[PDB]
């Protein structure tokens, strides 16, 4: 123990923000965590409470018109279905009006933000809001508890909702591939993150809006510079590479570590049997350069509860973003209440933080060491004392 | 083997055959045309 990333409340609450187990609560590859009752059946809901940033389901229709390969495109009427012919045409966009003609969907963020029946205090929160605030009504025209996903995107600064709640669907059987075999309904599609495209799409469940100003605090929503993730144990924080169920692949780049976070296939999903992850999986990860010089990504589903220094390493986690950089549109206008940075809530002052040294682990022969350095807490696993190097 | 396809369907999230939503921003929204029924 004295394991110092839970050595106070702030820091706790720092580090708790990683545990997408606990935050999260749901499939983040595929989220379809609850079940909602409509008309008498049972039908699957996406459920998560933390954005998925740079998420988006890449679809696979032909390359022809009218097909776009863009699930934010509306979904197709009956019509334009006839008109396309299999599969079908469109995306997963909700494309219900108003009586007047008014869309729902996407939704422009200059009405929602001085709006009243929307309190949020962040763009992303806003979103997520109206989506919690949309729900399908029944036969006998009551409202359900039965709510959309809803896809933000924060460059042309507009929400989405999705009327197509499926994520992933594959298969010859189900689904065809570029309009191969010609006799199904459904083109094949899939969760995907980019190296390059769509880091501005937000994907989420409605129940990130429930409370929409949690997420600020309570998920990861940046990638972590400076640091790998690590488990706290015999006294000493062992990063992923120290562990022996941690997946270890090369990569070109950092950003391919972030999509692997993501994409890899032990990353909490509810795809089929209807399997609640309830958010564990293969989610956390980080790029780190080797001995050798060449990159690396470290994957885990063990839920970080320490860090490792390591300036040129970067860790990730399949919610969040590439960049470490937190924008404007998840900030708070009110300063008073935005939460502490990682170097507010990591940081140290040399004449007030000593350098301290663990008891040796003799497994590893390895001791924990932390120290401040340039105002932040330094955190490394160093050789065992001489003496203590005997019991090894 | 047509039901299993339905079934895996539902079990990937298919949603229900609804004419309309409410919301509290713009209140109840529907399709001004029929939407395909496989959506
Ligand atoms: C993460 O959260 C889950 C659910 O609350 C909990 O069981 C688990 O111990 C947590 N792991 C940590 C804090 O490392
Ligand atoms: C949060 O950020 C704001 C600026 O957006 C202020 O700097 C505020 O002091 C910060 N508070 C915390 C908790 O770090």
């Amino acid at each position: 123990s004295g394991n110092p990333f839970q050595a106070n409340v702030e820091m706790k609450t720092f580090m708790e923000r990683f545990n997408l187990t606990h935050h999260h609560q749901s499939g983040i590859y595929v989220d379809l965590g609850q079940d909602k009752e409509v008309d008498g059946t049972l039908y699957r809901e996406p459920a998560g409470l933390c954005p998925i940033w740079g998420k988006h389901i890449e679809l696979q229709q032909p390359d022809r018109p009218p097909y776009r390969n863009n699930f934010l495109e509306d979904v197709p009427t009956e019509k334009e279905y006839k008109q396309s012919g299999n599969p079908l045409p469109g995306g997963f966009n909700l494309n219900f009006v108003t009586p007047s003609g008014q869309r729902i969907s996407p939704f422009p963020m200059e009405l929602l933000e001085k709006n009243s029946n929307i309190k949020a205090s962040t763009d992303l929160g806003r979103c997520a809001e109206f989506a919690f605030k949309t729900v399908a009504m029944d036969k006998n025209n009551k409202a359900t508890k039965y709510r959309y996903p809803f896809v933000y995107d924060s460059k042309k600064r507009l929400c989405h909702i999705l009327y197509v709640s499926m994520q992933l669907m594959e298969g010859k059987k189900y689904c065809s591939v570029k309009g191969e075999p010609p006799d199904l309904t459904w083109y094949c599609f899939k969760p995907r993150k980019s190296v390059t495209e769509n880091h501005h799409l937000i994907y989420g469940s409605a129940y990130v809006g429930e409370n929409p100003d949690a997420f600020i605090s309570k998920c990861p929503n940046q990638a972590l510079r400076g640091y790998r993730f690590g488990v706290w144990k015999k006294g000493r924080c062992l990063d992923y590479t120290e562990l022996t169920d941690t997946v270890i692949e090369r990569v070109e780049s950092k950003a391919q570590c972030w999509v692997k976070t993501f994409e890899n296939d032990g990353v909490a999903s509810d795809q089929p049997d209807q399997p609640h992850s309830g958010g564990v999986g293969r989610n956390y990860g980080f790029y780190y350069v080797d001995t050798t010089g060449e990159g690396k990504c470290a994957l885990s589903d063990q839920v970080p509860d320490c860090l490792v220094s390591d300036s040129a390493a970067v860790s990730y986690t399949a919610a969040g973003s590439l960049s470490e950089e937190t924008p404007n549109f998840i900030i708070p206008s009110n300063p008073s209440v935005t939460p502490p940075t990682p170097e507010t809530a990591l940081q140290c002052t040399a004449d007030k933080f000593p350098d301290s040294f663990g008891a040796c682990d003799v497994q590893a022969c390895k001791r924990q060491k932390t120290s401040c350095v340039g105002g932040q807490i330094q955190s490394t696993s160093v050789d065992c004392t001489a003496d203590e190097q005997n019991e090894c | 083997s047509a039901s299993d396809i339905t079934q895996h369907l539902n079990d990937s999230g298919l949603g229900p055959a609804v004419e309309c939503l409410e919301n509290l921003v713009v209140g109840p929204v529907c399709p001004a045309a029929v939407v395909a029924p496989a959506v």
